RNA sequence: AAUUGGAUUCAACGCCGGGAACCUCACCGGGGGCGACGGCAGGAUGAAGGCCAGGCUGAAGGUCUUGCCGGACGCGCCGAGAGG
């Protein structure tokens, strides 16, 4: 259509493809997608704490992401690549993906609290924290709040420098909501 | 399903066909011979009997 | 002028295209434009009534269709949503919509 | 018994049950239409990875 | 010679003037003449949001902005010297348009 | 075709496995009839060279007719005891009461050498 | 006949509705209709799908009477799905 369409188009792009690759790509350990837009053929790089299993158990995982492609866009010859993610403990939504499985698996809550924030400041974070809101295993609406360091200041020049990673951690009994928020040093 | 469906009849040592093959189309689609209105097999058409 | 049109007959010989001159904007439309698939099967309905093949009562949802004069005579099934209200159609009905005469509540008193 | 296809087949040319979004598949709630159809309520999620900005 | 237009657009503000600035030095020392670099309109969009999904209370209301910002460039160099000035990198995100008259 | 009362010659339980293996490369190399009322047209115009009938069929309408015919054609005829086996035969995996190969393609060095030896015995 | 539902003091009442003539739509009236995957018995001795023509339907082989094709696999329940 015109200027102003296209990049919005192209935007939406971004998200229908980020959308299903996170709720696949848990076992790999998703955090990202860098995503480079040809005629040619379209680059998709996945970010994932361990490409072992995003190529999959065989290379059926990498032809899977390869044919659900053609069916979304019309570039029907996408490539796919594996960036591993430089510090995944550094990158939120990984940790946010991490701890989900955690509580999925039933381990429990300070202890799983404990542990991850134990994780990624021994990697380097000025500041952490991770909120669960949800059930809490009862049937009142409290969220638990495991604190650390510094935080997310005051405007907009707050959310850009700290990192957010949210996750629906699955339960048999109800949900709990996962939340890890993450102040790298900066 | 629908059994039984055996109406094509029998000569010692040939066949015959029982039903009529259309005029509109070529040969190889029977007609559902209502005496005067005639139905097709292949798709379903209207047809009128010549 | 009793009877609405020149005369009852003279305006079933006029069809097409005549009649138009003479009625509002919007019954014009709907007759120029056309009528949908089921309209197409009320225009056997009304001819196997007048004459031939085992005549149906005639049955309708069309509460779209403006009357004709051909149509003027038979007793016309208008379903209400829930059953059919009958209207016996006269030559003063030619210019005003079928789903007027057939009610869309039932009538009662208010409180 | 038998019968033949169906899937809808009614008229819906226009209007709001014509659409549905990209993302939770509705007719009537919000379907923002730039090239990006989605409800009001996605799109809040959404932006951010958009690039649109929050501030005025 | 064939007198072109490279109309680059970028929704951006910093995308957009590395590669305008690059484009203006790499050009100037070669076979082309070179008309400046100009900046023509941010056609501004406003999408104009009801934040709360109840929209119960008062419910407060995002205000967007997407900007989108049109430098434009004539340029008199061959269809060759346009690909070498093209090489160039450029950020996700800048679209590059190409009109060729004589 | 057959019935279950039907034994006029020997069919051994190695000639009709052959038969139901020489039928299956009939249909995914040449042509293949299935459905008893187009078989009981293809052995009597003389389209057929060897049948095989199923011992099953009853009503008789198609059954009465067909083992007194078929000595008079010059085409030998032989049992599979079932519709099922006859079917998983046929190329399918659906059943085929009766079948006419009309065409032995690469099932020709096999449908030759039980066509005689069926012959040799009683048509 | 149904006037779909929810919201209810501030903080429910230009509210979910940033779009109710059909659509939407969840309500009502009437006509018509799919139930996976396994088990069980059935199979090609021709459709599970299509179809003139009346008789019926507000219309739809939809339904019956009625006659039939293209090429070949699916009820009824019982666990238990998809859908809401």
């Amino acid at each position: 259509m015109a200027i102003e369409r296209y990049f919005i188009r192209e935007a939406v792009r971004e998200m229908l493809i980020d959308e299903f690759l996170e709720k696949e790509l848990r076992r790999a350990g998703y955090g990202g997608l860098d995503i480079k837009k040809t005629p040619l053929g379209t680059k998709v790089i996945i970010f994932a704490a361990n490409p072992g299993y995003v190529i999959g158990r065989g290379g059926r995982r990498i032809r899977e992401l390869t044919r659900i492609l053609e069916k979304q866009f019309g570039l029907e010859n996408p490539q796919i690549e594996v960036e591993e993610i430089k510090n995944p403990y550094l990158n939120a939504k990984v940790q946010a993906v991490r701890l989900a499985q955690a509580l999925e698996r039933g381990i429990h809550f300070r202890r799983a609290a404990y542990a991850a924030l134990r994780a990624i400041m021994n990697n380097g974070a000025r500041g952490v924290e991770i909120r669960l809101s949800g059930k809490l295993t009862g049937e009142r609406a409290k969220s638990i709040r495991f604190y650390q360091g510094y935080l997310a200041k005051v405007g907009n020049p707050a959310e850009t420098l700290v990192s957010k990673g949210y996750a629906q951690a699955l339960l048999k009994l109800g949900v709990i909501g996962v939340k890890v928020a993450i102040m790298p040093p900066g | 399903m629908g059994q039984k469906w055996k109406l094509y009849e029998i000569k010692d040592g040939k066949v015959i066909r029982k039903n009529k093959f259309c005029p509109r189309c070529g040969p190889g689609v029977f007609m559902a011979d209502h005496g005067d209105r005639w139905a097709c097999g292949k798709c379903g058409y209207t047809e009128w009997k010549k | 002028f009793r009877y609405r049109g020149y005369t009852l007959e003279q305006l079933m010989n006029m069809s097409l295209e005549e009649l138009a001159r003479l009625f509002p904007a919007r019954q014009r439309r709907s007759l120029k434009r056309g009528l949908t698939p089921e309209q197409k099967k009320l225009l056997r309905k009304i001819r196997l009534a007048k004459k031939g093949k085992y005549k149906k009562p005639i049955r309708t949802h069309c509460r779209d269709m403006i009357i004709l004069p051909e149509m003027v005579g038979l007793t016309i099934y208008v379903h209400n949503g829930k059953e059919f209200v009958p209207v016996e159609i006269k030559p003063e009905m030619i210019g005003h919509y079928l789903g007027e005469f057939a009610p869309t509540r039932k009538k009662v008193e208010h409180g | 018994m038998a019968k033949a296809d169906y899937n809808k087949r009614k008229p819906r040319k226009f209007g709001k049950g014509a659409r549905r979004c990209i993302r939770c598949g509705q007719y009537g709630p919000i379907i923002r239409i730039q090239g990006l159809m989605l409800c009001r309520h996605c799109f809040r999620e959404v932006a951010p990875k958009l690039g649109f900005r929050k501030y005025e | 010679m064939q007198k072109a237009r490279i109309k680059i657009a970028s929704t951006n503000v910093r995308s957009l003037d590395e590669v305008a600035n690059q484009i203006k030095q790499i050009a100037e020392r070669t076979g082309v003449r070179m008309s400046g670099p100009i900046p023509l309109p941010t056609k501004r969009i406003r999408i104009t949001t009801r934040k709360s999904p109840d929209g119960e209370g008062s419910a407060t209301f995002d205000r967007w902005e997407l900007r989108v910002h049109k430098r434009l460039i004539d340029i008199e160099a061959d269809e060759r010297a346009m690909r070498q000035i093209m090489r160039i990198r450029v950020p996700e995100d800048v679209t590059i348009e190409i009109e060729l008259i004589s | 075709m057959a019935k279950p009362s039907y034994v006029k010659f020997e069919v051994p339980k190695e000639l009709a496995e052959k038969a139901l293996q020489a039928v299956e490369i009939a249909r995914d190399t040449g042509k293949i009839r299935k459905g008893t009322n187009e078989t009981t047209k293809a052995v009597e115009r003389g389209q057929a060279k060897l049948v095989i009938i199923a011992e099953d069929v009853d009503p008789e309408e198609i059954v009465a007719h067909l083992p007194p015919l078929c000595e008079e054609k010059e085409i030998p005829y032989i049992y599979v005891p079932s519709k099922k086996e006859l079917g998983a035969a046929a190329g399918i995996e659906v059943a085929a009461a009766s079948v006419a190969i009309i065409e032995p393609g690469k099932a020709r060095d096999l449908v030759e050498e039980i066509a005689m030896k069926v012959k040799e015995l009683m048509k």
